[PDB]
């Protein structure tokens, strides 16, 4: 509702971008809950390498709960063309969004625009 | 720190 996140996802600074709307941490599958079936995933990529798969396990975890699925990439890392590919192909099996953020606060961003 | 939790994130 105003939003429920992780607490598996504190830390992150992209918290501090999420000023416009009322977060808060709630125990969810997704990484954010935006509405009764809509919820989102972050993946830092850059993070992605120091052990992956985990964005795979964590989309096979969160399996069919909610009607809007949507994953929120942080482009922080240069020449990502080659993850981006194979990452898409598992959303598109998955059917949830792809969106690129490229910094802590575009995401933060991201996220006040879709509970707005 | 760099203690990278679980989460898709970098910590």
């Amino acid at each position: 509702n105003s939003i429920i996140v992780s607490p598996r996802q504190r830390g992150n600074p992209v918290l501090k971008f999420v000023r416009n709307v009322p977060w808060e941490f709630g125990d969810v599958i997704p990484d954010y809950v935006l509405g009764q079936s809509t919820c989102a995933l972050f993946l830092s990529l850059r993070y992605h390498n120091l052990h992956p798969d985990y964005i795979h396990g964590r989309l096979q975890s969160l399996g069919k709960n909610f009607a809007l699925r949507v994953l929120l990439v942080q482009v922080d890392v240069k020449d990502p063309q080659q993850a981006l590919k194979e990452l898409a192909k598992m959303c598109i099996l998955a059917d949830c969004t792809l969106i690129l953020a490229w910094s802590p606060e575009e995401a933060g961003r991201y996220l006040e625009t879709y509970k707005a | 720190k760099i203690i990278d939790t679980g989460g898709g994130f970098i910590l």
